[PDB]
């Protein structure tokens, strides 16, 4: 629900989509390659779970 | 997620859409410094149609507010 | 002064805008 933002201070919400977006921003790919494919992606994770 | 110009997606280079409730604006994720939305710290990609949470809204150009010469 | 150069064009999206 809140990303890492529990982890420094008193937990701030934020969508789980644009918590993924910045995630990816975190590792050199851009925030759209998340949005534009986001439903790939959770299909991706729903798999591997 | 992205704001929806005149037919494109702007997502912002640093910072997260956030709105009073009548205006958009663009802020840094860790301490509220509110910002007009703008070409300069929003990037375009993709199209309006292919992200899930577009909000119609304009996006400011400061190339050529007053810069009509 | 590097090696590598490849000889290439790089668009100024500003002067397209910029018709007075
Ligand atoms: C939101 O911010 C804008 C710009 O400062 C202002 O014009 C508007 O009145 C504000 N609305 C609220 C709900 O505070
Ligand atoms: C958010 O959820 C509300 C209610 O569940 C729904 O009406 C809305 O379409 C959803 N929006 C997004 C961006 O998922
Ligand atoms: C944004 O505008 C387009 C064109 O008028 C429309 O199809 C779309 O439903 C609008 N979306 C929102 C978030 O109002
Ligand atoms: C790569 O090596 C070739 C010779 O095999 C040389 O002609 C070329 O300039 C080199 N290019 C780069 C990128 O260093
Ligand atoms: C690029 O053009 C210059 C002349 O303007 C020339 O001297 C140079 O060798 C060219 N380099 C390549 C990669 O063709």
């Amino acid at each position: 629900t809140s990303g890492w933002t529990f982890g420094a201070g008193a937990a701030l919400q934020i969508p789980f989509a644009m918590q993924m977006a910045y995630r990816f921003n975190g590792i050199g790919v851009t925030q759209n390659v998340l949005y534009e494919n986001q439903k790939l992606i959770a299909n991706q994770f729903n798999s591997a779970i | 997620p992205a704001i929806c110009h005149d037919g494109k997606a702007h997502f912002p280079r640093e910072g997260v859409f956030v709105s009073n409730g009548t205006h958009w604006f663009v802020t840094q994720r860790n301490f509220y410094e509110p910002q007009i939305i703008t070409t300069d710290n929003t990037f375009v990609s993709g199209n309006c149609d292919v992200v899930i949470g577009i909000v119609n809204n304009t996006v400011y150009d400061p190339l050529q507010p007053e810069l009509d010469s």
